C-alpha cells in the first residue's frame, strides 16, 4: 500500500493530552483472540509494537461480528474522539442530511475496513496506543500503536471523507431518490422503494464500491417512517375500583405537566369521602367528559419542543417487565424529541443484559438516523454488572456515553 | 563489570520545560570523599562521565551512610526532574495473586544487582541528568558529572527497565519455550515442570545469557529456597499463605491505629475465611482527624474478637489447576456482611474473600448476594481469566420471583443451590393489587420545618382516626412513621394509602434489613403481616387524604 499524497495532518484540541484509560481485564478467551487479530494486524503492518515512552492507552474488547465464529476486536475510541475530535467535529466535519429519517425504508452497510488502506499521521500515532491485557499481572500487557486510520476513531471517517465522496459519486448522480450518509463506519441509505427493489438498489451499491476496492463484510434494515413519538395510554376497563381511579388520578396529574390542558378536576368528586380501595364505582356524566377531555389530548404531541444541536441528547430506559422496555429521548426534562418502547421475545434465550443491551444498540441507532449524534444513557444496570457483561451482546462499531441511574420511583408505571 | 549493548529508549522533556537547575556548594567534608570514590569506581564502569561547564543543568547530590556500618550508599534527589520529564507507561498498577499461579516442579528465583546502572540512558536525554559533587570550599568549581545509565530513583527508569528486560529476554524464551519466566521490578520468577537437573542447566543458561547481556544474578546457586517470603505472602512449593499478621492489644485507638487494623484484617482476608471489618470500618466515619481518639464499640470489640479467634489456628491456599472446574461458594454471615470461598477441590481452597455495601441505607439479602457474586466474577476474571460456578444458598424460585420484577436490569451465571442455613430467602413480598374488603388506612404526616416538630396520623374507611405526636422529627420521618402507624394498628391484612414518594420509594424496594431504627421497625411489621398493599396517591389534590396541620 501506498499513500497517494501525504499522510493527513492531525492535531489535537489546543491544552489537551492524550487519552490515558486503562485497560479493562479481559478473559482468557477473548485475550487469546486479541491476540491472533493484532498478531495478523501486525503481520499486515496496520499496527506496530511500541516502547515504554508511549503513556498513552485506549481500551480494547473482543466482540463478535454478527452471529459467527470470527472474533472481531472493539476498540473504545470515545476518549481520544472527545480528545480529537472535538475540532475534528467542525473542521473536516461530515453534515447530516434531514431526510435520512423520512425515507420509507433504510440499510445500513459496514465500510469501516475501507480505513486499513490509508495510513496514519505519524505524530499523532501515539495515540492510538492500546494493551492486550495479561492473566492475573503475570506479564505487562501486549502494546500497539496504529500506523493505518483506526475504526472507531472518529477522525478516520473524516480524513477518508473526500475518498467516499468520489466512489460514492456515480451511484449518487445515478440515483437522485437515495439518502446516503455515513456515520462512523457505517453508511445510512434510505429509499422510498418497494423492498425488494431497495434491496436491489443496496446489493447494486454494495458490489459498485466493492469494485472499487471497497469491502462490506436478512440483516440490518431501518424503517424510520414508522418512528413516532409514542403517546400516554389510559387504561380500558368494564369495572372500576377506587383504586383503579386513584392511579388515573396519578398517572393524569403527572402527564398533566407534560400536557397543560387535561385536567382531573371532575374524577376526583367520585372518590369524595374516605372509601375502600375495592369498593366499586360508577362513571358519571362529568367525570366521563373529563375523559373525553383525556384521550383526546393525549393523543396529540405538545408544541414548541425542538431539537438543539448544542444540547447533548440523554436517553432514559425503564425496564418494564416480560422482555419489554421502554425509552425516552430528550435534551431537557420535561420536553421528549423522542419516545418509544422495545419488545425481545418471552425467553428461551435472552436475559436481563442481553435484552438491555440490544435496546441500547436501538436505541444509538434511531439516533444516529434522526439527529446525527449518539444519545448518552442513563441505564438501570448496576455498573460493575454492565462494565462485565456489555461486550457480550454489543454488535456494532461505535460505543455511546453511559452513566447508571438507581433511582425510578414510579415512572414503570406511567410509561405502560 | 556490566555495561551494556542495548538499544535505548527515546525520551523527551514535558513540552516547554528546560533541565533542572539546582546546586549546593557546603558541608559534609567527610563524605564528599565518599563521593568521590563512588563517582571514580561509577565512572570506570562507564556509569557516568564527567563534563566540561558548558552551561548544563544541576540537581542535587547527598552521601548517606548505610547502617550497620559497612560501606556508603549515594542518594540522588530527582524531583525536580522527575517533575520536568515526560510521562511514561505505567510499569505496573498491580500485583500477580498466588491463587492464579500454576503449580510447578521446580521455582528458581533471580534478582539482578544495580538493575537500573545495567541498562544504557538515551543520549540526548544524558545531559539533564548531570550532578556536582561540590569541592570542600575555597570556591573551587565543583567536579561535574552525568548519567550514561539509568539514574536511581529517576521518573523513566523502573519502565525502561522493565522494557530493557523484557526484550533482553525474548529471544531465551523463544529457545526454552518449555520454562516460564515472570518479571517483577528486578526480580526474575522461573519455573518449570522440567528435571532438577535441567532445570539446573536451563537457569545457568539463562543466567550466563543475562551475564552476556551485563546483567548480574546470584553467583552461589540461584539461592532463594521456597519460602520464598514476598509481597507479604509465604510461597510453599505446594501451599501459599499469608506472612503472620499481629493483631496487637491497645486501652485506646486512633484512626491509624484502626485504619492500619482493618487493614491487616483486609489482608487477612484473603486466606482466612470469616474475617468482619464492617463495624471496625464504621468507626472510620470519623475520618475527621488522623491521631484523634475513637472508642470502641460493643460490635466492633465482639467483631476484632471473632477476627482474633479466626487467626489462631493457621490455613493455607492452593494452587491453580487450569485442568480443574472452578467453584465459587458464598456463604451470609452478619448484617450487611458476606463471605466467599474460591476452590476446585472441597477442602482445598484457592482463596477467600468478604463483601459488605458501605453505601446505601436500605438493601435487601438477594440484592447482596447478586453483588457479591459480581464482585466474584471480577475476582476470578482478574485473577484466573475466567467465571467460576457459583454455589449459592438461594433456591431458584427466591431469585427467579427476584429479578423478573426487580426495577434494575441484572444477569448471573450458572449458578446451583445448595442447602446450607440460612438461605437467602423473601421475608415478605408486596401486593401488586388491592386486597378486598381489608380496612384501608389513609396515612399522612408532616413536621414543622423549623420547630423540628412533627405529627403521624392515619384516617381508615370503617372510620378510625388517629394521630401521634413526633418530636424531633424531620417531614420525612413522619410520613414514614405514618406507614408505621398504619401497620401496628391494623389487622393482617391491609391496604396502606399515601401522598409520599419518598416512603412508597422506601417500601416499594422491599428491603429485607436497614440501618435506620424506623425502617427496622416496620419492616418487621411487614414481615408480621400477611397481606400489604401499598399504594400511593398525589399530595394535595384533595382526594380523601388526612387533613392536620
Ligand atoms: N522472592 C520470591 C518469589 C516469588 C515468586 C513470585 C511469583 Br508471581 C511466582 C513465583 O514462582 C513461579 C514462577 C513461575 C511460575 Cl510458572 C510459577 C511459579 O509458582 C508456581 C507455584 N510454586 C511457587 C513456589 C514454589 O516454590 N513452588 C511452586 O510450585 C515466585
Amino acid at each position: 500500500p501506498i499513500s497517494p499524497i501525504e499522510t493527513v495532518p492531525v492535531k489535537l484540541k489546543p491544552g489537551m493530552d492524550g487519552p490515558k484509560v486503562k485497560q479493562w481485564p479481559l478473559t482468557e478467551e477473548k485475550i487469546k483472540a486479541l491476540v491472533e487479530i493484532c498478531t495478523e494486524m501486525e503481520k499486515e503492518g496496520k499496527i506496530s509494537k511500541i516502547g515504554p515512552e508511549n503513556p498513552y492507552n485506549t481500551p480494547v474488547f473482543a466482540i463478535k461480528k454478527k452471529d459467527s465464529t470470527k472474533w472481531r476486536k472493539l476498540v473504545d475510541f470515545r476518549e481520544l474522539n472527545k480528545r480529537t475530535q472535538d475540532f475534528w467535529e467542525v473542521q473536516l466535519g461530515i453534515p447530516h442530511p434531514a431526510g435520512l429519517k423520512k425515507k420509507k425504508s433504510v440499510t445500513v452497510l459496514d465500510v469501516g475496513d475501507a480505513y486499513f488502506s490509508v495510513p496514519l499521521d505519524e505524530d499523532f500515532r501515539k495515540y492510538t496506543a492500546f494493551t492486550i491485557p495479561s492473566i492475573n499481572n503475570e506479564t505487562p500487557g501486549i502494546r500497539y500503536q496504529y500506523n493505518v486510520l483506526p475504526q472507531g476513531w472518529k477522525g478516520s471517517p473524516a480524513i477518508f471523507q473526500s475518498s467516499m465522496t468520489k466512489i460514492l459519486e456515480p451511484f449518487k448522480k445515478q440515483n437522485p431518490d437515495i439518502v446516503i450518509y455515513q456515520y462512523m463506519d457505517d453508511l445510512y441509505v434510505g429509499s422510498d422503494l418497494e423492498i425488494g427493489q431497495h434491496r436491489t438498489k443496496i446489493e447494486e451499491l454494495r458490489q459498485h464500491l466493492l469494485r472499487w476496492g471497497l469491502t462490506t463484510p436478512m440483516g440490518y434494515e431501518l424503517h424510520p417512517d414508522k418512528w413516532t413519538v409514542q403517546p400516554i395510554v389510559l387504561p380500558e376497563k368494564d369495572s372500576w375500583t377506587v383504586n383503579d381511579i386513584q392511579k388515573l388520578v396519578g398517572k393524569l396529574n403527572w402527564a398533566s405537566q407534560i400536557y397543560p390542558g387535561i385536567k382531573v378536576r371532575q374524577l376526583s368528586k367520585l372518590l369524595r369521602g374516605t372509601k375502600a380501595l375495592t369498593e366499586v364505582i360508577p362513571l358519571t356524566e362529568e367525570a366521563e367528559l373529563e375523559l373525553a377531555e383525556n384521550r383526546e389530548i393525549l393523543k396529540e404531541p405538545v408544541h414548541g419542543v425542538y431539537y438543539d444541536p448544542s444540547k447533548d441528547l440523554i436517553a432514559e430506559i425503564q425496564k418494564q417487565g416480560q422482555g419489554q422496555w421502554t425509552y425516552q429521548i430528550y435534551q431537557e426534562p420535561f420536553k421528549n424529541l423522542k419516545t418509544g418502547k422495545y419488545a425481545r421475545m418471552r425467553g428461551a434465550h435472552t436475559n436481563d443484559v442481553k435484552q438491555l443491551t440490544e435496546a441500547v444498540q436501538k436505541i444509538t441507532t434511531e439516533s444516529i438516523v434522526i439527529w446525527g449524534k449518539t444519545p448518552k444513557f442513563k441505564l438501570p444496570i448496576q455498573k460493575e454488572t454492565w462494565e462485565t457483561w456489555w461486550t457480550e451482546y454489543w454488535q456494532a462499531t461505535w460505543i455511546p456515553e453511559w452513566e447508571f441511574v438507581n433511582t425510578p420511583p414510579l415512572v414503570k408505571l406511567w410509561y405502560q | 563489570v556490566p555495561i551494556s549493548p542495548i538499544e535505548t529508549v527515546p525520551v523527551k522533556l514535558k513540552p516547554g520545560m528546560d533541565g533542572p537547575k539546582v546546586k549546593q556548594w557546603p558541608l559534609t567534608e567527610e563524605k564528599i570523599k565518599a563521593l568521590v570514590e563512588i563517582c571514580t569506581e561509577m565512572e570506570k564502569e562507564g556509569k557516568i562521565s564527567k563534563i566540561g561547564p558548558e552551561n548544563p543543568y544541576n540537581t542535587p547530590v547527598f552521601a548517606i551512610k548505610k547502617k550497620d556500618s559497612t560501606k556508603w550508599r549515594k542518594l540522588v534527589d530527582f524531583r525536580e526532574l522527575n517533575k520536568r520529564t515526560q510521562d511514561f507507561w505505567e510499569v505496573q498498577l498491580g500485583i500477580p495473586h498466588p491463587a492464579g499461579l500454576k503449580k510447578k516442579k521446580s521455582v528458581t528465583v533471580l534478582d539482578v544487582g544495580d538493575a537500573y546502572f545495567s541498562v544504557p540512558l538515551d543520549e540526548d536525554f544524558r545531559k539533564y541528568t548531570a550532578f556536582t559533587i561540590p569541592s570542600i570550599n575555597n570556591e573551587t568549581p565543583g567536579i561535574r558529572y552525568q548519567y550514561n545509565v539509568l539514574p536511581q530513583g529517576w521518573k523513566g527508569s523502573p519502565a525502561i527497565f522493565q522494557s530493557s528486560m523484557t526484550k533482553i529476554l525474548e529471544p531465551f524464551a523463544a529457545q526454552n519455550p518449555d520454562i516460564v519466566i515472570y518479571q517483577y521490578m528486578d526480580d526474575l520468577y522461573v519455573g518449570s515442570d522440567l528435571e532438577i537437573g535441567q532445570h539446573r542447566t536451563k537457569i545457568e543458561e539463562l543466567r550466563q545469557h543475562l551475564l552476556r547481556w551485563g546483567l548480574t544474578t546470584p553467583d552461589k546457586k540461584h539461592q532463594k529456597e521456597p519460602p520464598f517470603l514476598w509481597m507479604g505472602y509465604e510461597l510453599h512449593p505446594d501451599k501459599w499463605t499469608v506472612q503472620p499478621i499481629v493483631l496487637p492489644e491497645k486501652d485506646s485507638w486512633t484512626v491509624n491505629d484502626i485504619q492500619k487494623l482493618v487493614g491487616k484484617l483486609n489482608w487477612a482476608s484473603q486466606i482466612y475465611p470469616g474475617i468482619k471489618v464492617r463495624q471496625l470500618s464504621k468507626l472510620l466515619r470519623g475520618t475527621k482527624a488522623l491521631t484523634e481518639v475513637i472508642p470502641l464499640t460493643e460490635e466492633a470489640e465482639l467483631e476484632l474478637a471473632e477476627n482474633r479467634e479466626i487467626l489462631k489456628e493457621p490455613v493455607h491456599g492452593v494452587y491453580y489447576d487450569p485442568s480443574k472446574d472452578l467453584i465459587a461458594e458464598i456463604q451470609k454471615q452478619g448484617q450487611g456482611q458476606w463471605t466467599y470461598q474460591i476452590y476446585q477441590e472441597p477442602f482445598k481452597n484457592l482463596k477467600t474473600g468478604k463483601y459488605a455495601r458501605m453505601r446505601g441505607a436500605h438493601t435487601n439479602d438477594v440484592k447482596q448476594l447478586t453483588e457479591a457474586v459480581q464482585k466474584i466474577t471480577t475476582e476470578s476474571i482478574v485473577i484466573w481469566g475466567k467465571t467460576p460456578k457459583f454455589k449459592l444458598p438461594i433456591q431458584k424460585e427466591t431469585w427467579e420471583t427476584w429479578w423478573t420484577e426487580y426495577w434494575q436490569a441484572t444477569w448471573i451465571p450458572e449458578w446451583e443451590f445448595v442447602n446450607t442455613p440460612p438461605l437467602v430467602k423473601l421475608w415478605y413480598q408486596l401486593e401488586k393489587e388491592p386486597i378486598v374488603g381489608a380496612e384501608t388506612f389513609y396515612v399522612d404526616g408532616a413536621a414543622n420545618r423549623e420547630t423540628k416538630l412533627g405529627k403521624a396520623g392515619y384516617v381508615t374507611n370503617k372510620g378510625r382516626q388517629k394521630v401521634v405526636p413526633l418530636t424531633n422529627t424531620t417531614n420525612q420521618k413522619t410520613e414514614l412513621q405514618a406507614i408505621y402507624l398504619a401497620l401496628q394498628d391494623s389487622g393482617l391484612e391491609v391496604n396502606i394509602v399515601t401522598d409520599s414518594q419518598y416512603a412508597l420509594g422506601i417500601i416499594q424496594a422491599q428491603p429485607d434489613k436497614s440501618e435506620s431504627e424506623l425502617v427496622n421497625q416496620i419492616i418487621e411489621q411487614l414481615i408480621k403481616k400477611e397481606k400489604v398493599y401499598l399504594a400511593w396517591v398525589p399530595a394535595h389534590k384533595g382526594i380523601g387524604g388526612n387533613e392536620q396541620v
